[PDB]
Order: C-alpha cells, then sequence, then structure tokens
C-alpha cells in the first residue's frame, strides 16, 4: 500500500466527518441569526468549539503523509488546505500574546468614542455620528473637527499595540517557511506544477503595478474634475494646481466618492431612474422580486431554486417578536440546503441586492459536487466578481422595459448616460489608487522597507504621490493612520477588491461578446442568451479544483489580469471629461499644503 | 384464493441499514402487481428482462424483495453494470439481471430532527462485492502495513459510518426507500402466478 492510496482513504473519512460537523455549526449560526437568545449563542458557540477542535485534532494527523510522494494534482490540493499549522507553531505564551493584542485591537477600534471640546455631555461613536458628519456637511470646520479627533483619541491608541502585533506576525510567517507576513497573504494567488498554467507570489505586485499604470489617465481626469467642482463650495482653501484636502472627500479615509455626486452631478435638471414608486404602485411584494431575479437567471440557462428556499429562507423582517440581524448574507449550509437571510424592502436598491445574493447562490449550487476542501471560489475575488455582474445587467433600461416597471415611451437621452457613468466612476475608480496604496503600504511594512520611525511620513508621501490627497493638519511618529481604518486594526486583506473590480469588466465583455450585443458595453444585458450562461457555468462548476489561471480562460480568453475591459466601459465619460478639462491643469504637485 | 404477501414488504413500518438488507422469499401465492401502484409518489420505477404491463400473464417459481434505505444521489447505483461505494461494498447486482427496481422518497419518516443515526452504510471494504452477497463484519479495516489488532488510529478504521437524515437536507440528500425484485425460473415447478 503505497502512500497515495493511505491519502486518498484518509480524504474519504475527512469528507464525511467534516460535513456532519459543519452542517450543525452552520444550522447552529443561521439559528443565532434569525433570533438572538441567551440559548441561542451558547449553542453557537458549543457547535463552533466541537468544529474547531475537529480541525485541530485532524491536521496533526495529515502531517504524515509527505507531500511529494503524491503526484494526482487533486489529492495534494486537499492534503495541503489541511497542512498549514497556522499560529500553533509559535510558543503558548507568544501565541496567547498576540491573541490579546488582537482582541485588544478590536475592542478599541469597536466602542471609540470622541468628545467635542467643552461639553463632556454629548460624544459620539464612529456609527452612527462621525459617519453622519463627514457624508452630509458641508462645514469645513465641522469636517475637520471629525477628521482630527478620530485619529487623536483612537489613533494614537493602537500605533504600541501595532508594532507588537506587526513583530509578533512576522514570527509566525517566518516559522512557515516564508518570507514575511506580507508573503503569506499572497498564497491564495500562488499556483504550482501544472505547466503554463503557473503562477508565483511575487508575480503579483508586478501585475498590480502594471495594471494600475493604465488607470492613471482616467483617473487623473476625475481627480481634476472633481477639484474644479470642489472649489465653488469651499471658495478659498483648494489651490487650483494642488491636491485634495483628506477630509472632503465624503468619507473618513477616502475609501469611496460616492457622497460627493450632489457636488459633482453634470446635469443637474435631468434626474437619475429610480423605479421605486413604480415598484409600489404595481402592489409588489419582496416574493415578486425574488421571483423576477429567479426569472432572470432561467433565460440565461441556469437551473431554478430548491424547494427548500422558498420554506427555509427569510425575506421578510420578522417584526418586534423576534431580533434579527439585517444584514444581507447568502448561506450555504452544505448537504443540499441553500437560505438567503435579507430584509427586504421596496426599493430598487434592494431589487439589485436580490440579483447579488442570487449570484452568490447559484456559484454555490455549481460545485456542489467537488469535496469539500475543494467548495470555493477560484480565488478570493472570483465569488463577489460573479455576484456583481448579476446587478449589471439588472439596472439597464432595456431589462426595466422589458419587465414593465419603467415606461415603454421612455426615450434615452444621452445625457442621463453621463450621469450614470460618473455616478459609476465616483464608486469604482476612485477606489483603485486608495487600495493599491493601503495594499502596498502594508507590505512595505512587513518586509522592512519601512524602518519603524518613519511610518507615518511614508504613509502621506504615498498619498501624495498616488491618490492625489494632503493631510490638512501635520502628522508625526505619535499617529498610527492607517490603524484607524477596519480592514487594518482587524487583520484583513485588501487585495481582493482591486482584483474583483478587474475580473467583473472582463466577465461583463466575455459575456457581452457571447451575447451578441452591438454598442456601448454599459447598456449590455445578457438575458435570453443560453450561449453566454453555458461559458459561464463553464467556469462556476470547478471550484478550486483546478489552478484560477485555467478558470479565467474558459470565460475570457486570456490567462491574467488585464485592464483594458474596464477602459472601455467607461470611454463616453473618458471623452466627455477630455472635453471638459481643456480649460484646466490636469495633475497636482506634491507641494502645496493647507497648513503652509 | 391466497394473496402473496407485497403489503408487508412495501409498507412496513421499519426499514433496514444498506449493509444488512433483509430478503423476503415469496413463494406459492398467487401475486397482484396492481397493489404495487399504489404509493403514486415513484422516483423511479425502472424495469429490466420484463415489461410492468404484461407482468402479470408471466409466472415464475420464486420472488425475491429486498429492502433497505439509501440517500436520492445512490438510486442510480442500483442499476446492473454499475460502479459506485454502495453498488461496490453494500449491494451488487448481476449485469444479466431480470426484475424491477423501485424507490419512492421517505422524508417524513426517516428523518428526524437532530438526525436519524440508525441507518449505517459501509465505507471499506477489502475487495468488491460478489451478486447477491451480504457482508454484516465489522473487523477494523487497515489500510497500512501497520497490524490494527482490534484498535483504531493511523490507518486503522471503522467500517460502518452512519446516515445524518434531517427534515432540512436537499433532495439528493434526502432519505429513499429501495425494494428490488428478483423473478426466478427454472425446471423446477413453477409455483408464483398471477390472476
Ligand atoms: C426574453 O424572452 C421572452 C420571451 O419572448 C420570446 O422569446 C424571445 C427570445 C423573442 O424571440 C421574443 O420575440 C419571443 O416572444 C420575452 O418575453 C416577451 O417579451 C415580449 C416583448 O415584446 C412581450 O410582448 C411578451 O409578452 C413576452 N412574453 C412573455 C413575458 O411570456 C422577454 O421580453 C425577453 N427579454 C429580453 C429580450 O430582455
Ligand atoms: C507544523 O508543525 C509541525 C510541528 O509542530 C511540523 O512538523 C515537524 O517538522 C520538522 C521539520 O523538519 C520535523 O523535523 C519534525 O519532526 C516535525 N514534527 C514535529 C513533531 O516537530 C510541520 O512541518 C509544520 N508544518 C509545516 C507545513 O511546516
Ligand atoms: C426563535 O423564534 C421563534 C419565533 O417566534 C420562537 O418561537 C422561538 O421560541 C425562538 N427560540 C427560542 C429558543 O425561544
Ligand atoms: C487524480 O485522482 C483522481 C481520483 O478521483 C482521478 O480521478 C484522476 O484521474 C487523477 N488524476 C490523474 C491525472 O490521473
Ligand atoms: C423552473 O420552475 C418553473 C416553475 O416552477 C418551471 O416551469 C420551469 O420549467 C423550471 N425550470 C427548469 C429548468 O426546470
Ligand atoms: C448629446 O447629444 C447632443 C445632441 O446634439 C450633443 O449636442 C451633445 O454633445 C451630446 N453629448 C452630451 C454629453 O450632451
Ligand atoms: C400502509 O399501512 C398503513 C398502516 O397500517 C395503512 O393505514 C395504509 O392504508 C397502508 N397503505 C396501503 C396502500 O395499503
Ligand atoms: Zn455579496
Amino acid at each position: 500500500s503505497t502512500i497515495e492510496e493511505q491519502a486518498k482513504t484518509f480524504l474519504d473519512k475527512f469528507n464525511h466527518e467534516a460535513e456532519d460537523l459543519f452542517y450543525q455549526s452552520s444550522l447552529a449560526s443561521w439559528n443565532y441569526n434569525t433570533n438572538i437568545t441567551e440559548e441561542n449563542v451558547q449553542n453557537m458557540n458549543n457547535a463552533g468549539d466541537k468544529w474547531s477542535a475537529f480541525l485541530k485534532e485532524q491536521s496533526t494527523l495529515a502531517q504524515m503523509y509527505p507531500l511529494q510522494e503524491i503526484q494526482n494534482l487533486t489529492v495534494k490540493l486537499q492534503l495541503q488546505a489541511l497542512q498549514q499549522n497556522g499560529s500553533s507553531v509559535l510558543s503558548e505564551d507568544k501565541s496567547k500574546r498576540l491573541n490579546t493584542i488582537l482582541n485588544t485591537m478590536s475592542t478599541i477600534y469597536s466602542t471609540g468614542k470622541v468628545c467635542n471640546p467643552d461639553n463632556p455631555q454629548e460624544c459620539l461613536l464612529l456609527e452612527p455620528g462621525l459617519n453622519e458628519i463627514m457624508a452630509n456637511s458641508l462645514d469645513y470646520n465641522e469636517r475637520l473637527w471629525a477628521w482630527e479627533s478620530w485619529r487623536s483619541e483612537v489613533g494614537k491608541q493602537l500605533r504600541p499595540l501595532y508594532e507588537e502585533y506587526v513583530v509578533l506576525k512576522n514570527e509566525m510567517a517566518r516559522a512557515n517557511h516564508y518570507e514575511d507576513y506580507g508573503d503569506y497573504w499572497r498564497g491564495d494567488y500562488e499556483v504550482n506544477g501544472v505547466d503554463g498554467y503557473d503562477y508565483s507570489r511575487g508575480q503579483l505586485i508586478e501585475d498590480v503595478e502594471h495594471t494600475f499604470e493604465e488607470i492613471k489617465p482616467l483617473y487623473e481626469h476625475l481627480h481634476a474634475y472633481v477639484r474644479a467642482k470642489l472649489m465653488n463650495a469651499y471658495p478659498s482653501y483648494i489651490s487650483p494646481i494642488g491636491c485634495l484636502p483628506a477630509h472632503l472627500l465624503g468619507d473618513m479615509w477616502g475609501r469611496f466618492w460616492t457622497n460627493l455626486y450632489s457636488l459633482t452631478v453634470p446635469f443637474g435638471q435631468k434626474p437619475n431612474i429610480d423605479v421605486t414608486d413604480a415598484m409600489v404602485d404595481q402592489a409588489w411584494d419582496a416574493q415578486r422580486i425574488f421571483k423576477e431575479a429567479e426569472k432572470f437567471f432561467v433565460s440565461v440557462g441556469l437551473p431554478n431554486m430548491t424547494q427548500g428556499f422558498w420554506e427555509n429562507s427569510m425575506l421578510t423582517d420578522p417584526g418586534n417578536v423576534q431580533k434579527a440581524v439585517c444584514h444581507p448574507t447568502a448561506w450555504d449550509l452544505g448537504k443540499g440546503d441553500f437560505r438567503i437571510l435579507m430584509c427586504t424592502k421596496v426599493t430598487m436598491d434592494d431589487f439589485l441586492t436580490a440579483h447579488h445574493e442570487m449570484g452568490h447562490i447559484q456559484y454555490d449550487m455549481a460545485y456542489a459536487a467537488q469535496p469539500f476542501l475543494l467548495r470555493n471560489g477560484a480565488n478570493e475575488g472570483f465569488h463577489e466578481a460573479v455576484g456583481e455582474i448579476m446587478s449589471l445587467s439588472a439596472a439597464t433600461p432595456k431589462h426595466l422595459k422589458s419587465i414593465g416597471l419603467l415606461s415603454p415611451d421612455f426615450q434615452e437621452d444621452n445625457e442621463t448616460e453621463i450621469n450614470f457613468l460618473l455616478k459609476q466612476a465616483l464608486t469604482i475608480v476612485g477606489t483603485l489608487p486608495f487600495t493599491y496604496m493601503l495594499e502596498k503600504w502594508r507590505w512595505m511594512v512587513f518586509k522592512g522597507e519601512i524602518p519603524k520611525d518613519q511610518w507615518m511620513k511614508k504613509w502621506w508621501e504615498m498619498k501624495r504621490e498616488i491618490v492625489g490627497v494632503v493631510e490638512p493638519v501635520p502628522h508625526d511618529e505619535t499617529y498610527c493612520d492607517p490603524a484607524s481604518l477596519f480592514h487594518v486594526s482587524n487583520d484583513y486583506s485588501f487585495i481582493r477588491y482591486y482584483t474583483r473590480t478587474l475580473y467583473q469588466f472582463q466577465f461583463q465583455e466575455a459575456l457581452c461578446q457571447a451575447a451578441k450585443h452591438e454598442g456601448p458595453l454599459h447598456k449590455c444585458d445578457i438575458s435570453n442568451s443560453t450561449e453566454a450562461g453555458q461559458k459561464l457555468f463553464n467556469m462556476l462548476r470547478l471550484g478550486k479544483s483546478e489552478p484560477w489561471t485555467l478558470a479565467l480562460e474558459n470565460v475570457v480568453g486570456a490567462k491574467n489580469m488585464n485592464v483594458r475591459p474596464l477602459l472601455n466601459y467607461f470611454e463616453p465619460l473618458f471623452t466627455w471629461l477630455k472635453d471638459q478639462n481643456k480649460n484646466s491643469f490636469v495633475g497636482w504637485s506634491t507641494d502645496w499644503s493647507p497648513y503652509a | 384464493t391466497n394473496l402473496c404477501p407485497f403489503d408487508e414488504v412495501f409498507n412496513a413500518t421499519r426499514f433496514a441499514s444498506v449493509y444488512a438488507w433483509n430478503r423476503k422469499r415469496i413463494s406459492n401465492c398467487v401475486a397482484d402487481y396492481s397493489v404495487l401502484y399504489n404509493f403514486a409518489p415513484f422516483f423511479a420505477f425502472k424495469c429490466y428482462g420484463v415489461s410492468p404491463t404484461k407482468l402479470n400473464d408471466l409466472c415464475f417459481t420464486n420472488v425475491y424483495a429486498d429492502s433497505f434505505v439509501i440517500r436520492g444521489n445512490e438510486v442510480s447505483q442500483i442499476a446492473p453494470g454499475q460502479t459506485g461505494n454502495i453498488a461496490d461494498y453494500n449491494y451488487k447486482l448481476p449485469d444479466d439481471f431480470t426484475g424491477c427496481v423501485i424507490a419512492w422518497n421517505s422524508n417524513k419518516l426517516d428523518s428526524k430532527v437532530g438526525g436519524n443515526y440508525n441507518y449505517q452504510y459501509r465505507l471499506f471494504r477489502k475487495s468488491n462485492l460478489k451478486p447477491f452477497e451480504r457482508d454484516i463484519s465489522t473487523e477494523i479495516y487497515q489500510a497500512g502495513n501497520k497490524p490494527c489488532n482490534g484498535v483504531a488510529g493511523f490507518n486503522c478504521y471503522f467500517p460502518l459510518r452512519s446516515y445524518g437524515f434531517r427534515p432540512t437536507y436537499g433532495v439528493g440528500h434526502q432519505p429513499y426507500r429501495v425494494v428490488v425484485l428478483s423473478f426466478e425460473l427454472l425446471h423446477a415447478p413453477a409455483t408464483v402466478c398471477g390472476p
């Protein structure tokens, strides 16, 4: 009996013991997220402890079959996913210290409160409060006060924790035969083995840099336009050849520029397309929305929803009887159980979120046949890139006229198209530089390129060079600005958003080519196109069984992340912005500062 | 007239696990096959070697009825010349099979909240199973080179596992009850005959 047969038998036992334990954990978690009761929390915790214990015990057994002995490229993937040690490589005291540091950072971010000067009886938390001031207030001193407060109390309480967090997360990575904790994160994109379809962990940096070197013109033109439209609201605070202050971007950190649509709308007389009043005057409910989404998915060839979906799922707010968590989620409990939790309301936003969650559920239904450890997406960005493209086709005016929610005599003028494109760009295009900046800074900190005493200096030098935003007041080494964000204080990866943004438009262009759509890409609808549904299902059914380089080729035809499809989506806006910025300055200078 | 006892086979209160499946020799009685058309939802009524319509006016010597409970995804493994976990270690049918295979859903009876752990199936066996063979051994499976000596651990597994039936699983994982009819004719006088 060679080693491979023994590995196959061990995997056969694991696949039966894991499904049952995971189902009991998932059902307990669902019951907790529907109700709220001291009993349900206890049941959740007990089941979670059982599942964690089962995984902890089984990894020790799997570290007795050497990896090089197996040549199957499917058993190796499953054993590799079990053989990671994690934080167990460290000593007990160091592990306890790391857990304490993480818990302290989480609990200091969660309950951070800021108090206005000379008034202790009025203090604000993060949500709500400070998030409403920097989303709707047009005063300048009100925004700067909140921006400085959040990084004065909460920001400065995390740097001593963060330094030790870094030094301790480097030891765990180095004990796992990596270079640094940054290389550990880049391991989700590593493919070793199958010839031609190989991806190294260091190639991701080059790919990201190459892709970002092409988005710079469109981002520059958008930045110049927003700068021109922001001088009219703050007359004597913004330089016509300078950089945008960091507290005037509609959010605490500047992640999204959505809340600038009121100030930067191209044509204010013409309103956007809202079908909220149409839905109410036709007497629609949540059930109608979900059946419409299902009917949309069946046209492209994908299957129906299970009979258990319509019975075991929550689609309406229970009311005062129950206390639930109103966060739209898609559940795959295992063993054929699929459910959606969503407090649905009659609004176009919920109409699109229904399509999004149903796309998640369809992707889950596709790979049910694979083994347990290969029941995920190709990588961390495929899943919600697949989910997102379904919402793009559901909001186009062509689709809305077909289902009758929009009048059949409504004509699509060329002035609303610019509105739609700019609204989409303020959310999709305005966050890529921020994502790239933050991930680059975190990667450089872990490697050791940024010394311990030049963190904020390089952080603010990178923002004036990549994103284009300058600080309103000076900051020194006593501050920890990056830790002020949720994804940094809590140990989370951040490049998934970048990869998802670039993947979704590649997928959309491939499907629109398959659907024989002629015209601009942003009017596209893949409805009633059976060919465009087989192509997608040729990728949804694989899961992690094959490298993500091959799964992309089954849809797009290329084997690498590409940016040209994103630019084809924004061509009319790019031309309009080039015409509009003929009498302005495009670019920025890294010398001007508001405090100078 | 004495009708064959097809009532107590299909409509039994409790069924048997796959690895220890019951067999009833129905003999020397007249058999009415219209009774079988009750229980209207049949997930499968595939017949081999005969046709359901003319089954009445062709009569045999001995008829065997075998009963057990499987999951939905494994119903396709009870056809002749199939390969799978159940068809190779639990219940195997010959390639020259004559008879019918009947399966109907039993979610409302065999699934309980919390789980029904009384149904078991074999997962590990040394070699494949010859047709119409029944194994009830519970010896430790040795998957390595180190003798097990009647314990469990590294490369020494427990052969039988248990289903976890619940009333919330999908159609493919819900319980199904299967009854298989085998028709034997031989030079010994024919006894079981229809109307
Ligand atoms: C998707 O197709 C349905 C079905 O319409 C038929 O199939 C199409 C492929 C095409 O060949 C149509 O001409 C066929 O009639 C469309 O539903 C129909 O839409 C028309 C709109 O003119 C309407 O008059 C019918 O009543 C609809 N039939 C129904 C609802 O049963 C649907 O509009 C198509 N969606 C698209 C193109 O986005
Ligand atoms: C996970 O940790 C275990 C031990 O905690 C590692 O197993 C040891 O690996 C070293 C490497 O040479 C051997 O010398 C030891 O004999 C192994 N066993 C023990 C008990 O120490 C294992 O390699 C780690 N996982 C990975 C992927 O490296
Ligand atoms: C969960 O909510 C249901 C709905 O009202 C209720 O009947 C049940 O008692 C709740 N669970 C517990 C443990 O009380
Ligand atoms: C790997 O093992 C699986 C076992 O399910 C087998 O189907 C597959 O063909 C093997 N791969 C190769 C390349 O033979
Ligand atoms: C989906 O369900 C509807 C009604 O339940 C049915 O008419 C349709 O045929 C189903 N689609 C498929 C592919 O079975
Ligand atoms: C829209 O169409 C009109 C019609 O002539 C044209 O003048 C205008 O340049 C077009 N583009 C925009 C952005 O209005
Ligand atoms: C099955 O058995 C039950 C209980 O004895 C009985 O009520 C029912 O009528 C039987 N079904 C048929 C088809 O005879
Ligand atoms: Zn989602």
